[PDB]
């Protein structure tokens, strides 16, 4: 935990961060995946300019555009390890004391 | 001068970025053995002295951090007072406090009054089952190491 | 069968020629104490107050003199007391970890 982020004993929000725990490995892994995700992402555009003359087959383009696809997934995936750290509060009502301080 | 293709030049590039990451997750376990303090503040003693084998996760504190500039100071009123505060305040025959109402003053283990006047806020609002007490939070100036956490005061 | 890391130890490897002493003293002693040396009606030893001398479970004196080291500063909630530390050399075995000691 670096810090905490709310007033003990207010109306939370649903959808108010409450705490921010360390994004360090999180954020080296988003960083991994938008890299992979920058590479295909062109590849994917690259193909879609060229079908339209058919200069690459149907079938290459199937292929980079799945790949595309599934690292757009991953990407989600490293985007929902990086929200689940700086934590949501579910619900919304009165929250009490916090019983894991800043620095645990 | 367009020797090599731009899509093989962006692959190579995300091959580098994708390494790079891969140097700082593994960089993490290095800052991680060096294991830094994660506040400031007096340390207590240590619970393991070194050769003690550690593992991940360890349920077992190696070492306490805590400072305290202010005190939070914990204190439990039971229900029925709260419930005969909130019959006596509905009717005029106690009227709210207002702007000296956050104030809170607390006794000591002697018997002598703490010379600062802290502030209270968040009474809360879960009861427990057992002794059906609310608990309610006060925080106190502590410029000297005069309070220490975990002792039994009044307020 | 041994696995990875478990609960019990295969061995104890202790090292014994300094030795701690883990002294506790209660919460209203040390806040008397505090009170009285921030008043003017005692004065604090400057040289001499760092030096501990133990008193062995038998009455008899340990020889050698040991220093003080830090109190800690969280009184734990059992046994309402806060605890002290210090360091005794012995170049032979005198005294041995577990011991009950006064200080």
């Amino acid at each position: 935990i670096l810090k905490r982020l709310f007033k003990e004993g207010s109306d939370v929000k649903a959808g108010q961060q409450l705490y921010q725990i360390d994004p360090a490995t999180y954020e080296a892994d988003y960083q991994s995946a938008q890299a992979n995700l920058a590479s295909t992402q062109e590849q994917a555009q690259r193909y879609k300019l060229l079908v339209a003359d058919q200069a690459v087959s149907k079938q290459q383009y199937a292929d980079a555009n799945a790949a595309y696809l599934q690292s757009k997934a991953a990407v989600e995936q490293a985007r929902i390890n990086l929200r689940y750290t700086k934590v949501l509060s579910p619900i919304s009502g009165r929250i009490g004391r916090s019983a894991v301080t800043e620095g645990a | 001068d367009q020797a090599v293709s731009k899509q093989q030049y962006a692959d190579a590039n995300a091959a580098y970025l994708q390494s790079k990451a891969a140097v700082e997750q593994a960089r993490i376990n290095l800052r991680y053995t060096k294991v830094l303090s994660p506040i400031s503040g007096r340390i207590g003693r240590s619970a393991v002295t070194e050769g003690a084998l550690v593992t991940n996760g360890q349920a077992n504190a190696m070492a306490t951090v805590q400072q305290l500039d202010p005190i939070y100071v914990d204190v439990t009123q039971p229900s029925t007072a709260l419930l005969r505060l909130r019959r006596e305040l509905a009717s005029g025959q106690l009227e709210r406090a207002g702007d000296n109402a956050a104030k809170v003053s607390l006794k000591l283990e002697d018997g002598s009054q703490y010379p600062l006047e802290g502030r209270l806020e968040f009474s809360e609002v879960s009861v427990d089952e057992g002794t059906g007490s609310v608990t309610i939070r006060a925080v106190f100036p502590n410029p000297n190491n005069e309070l220490l956490p975990g002792m039994f005061v009044h307020a």
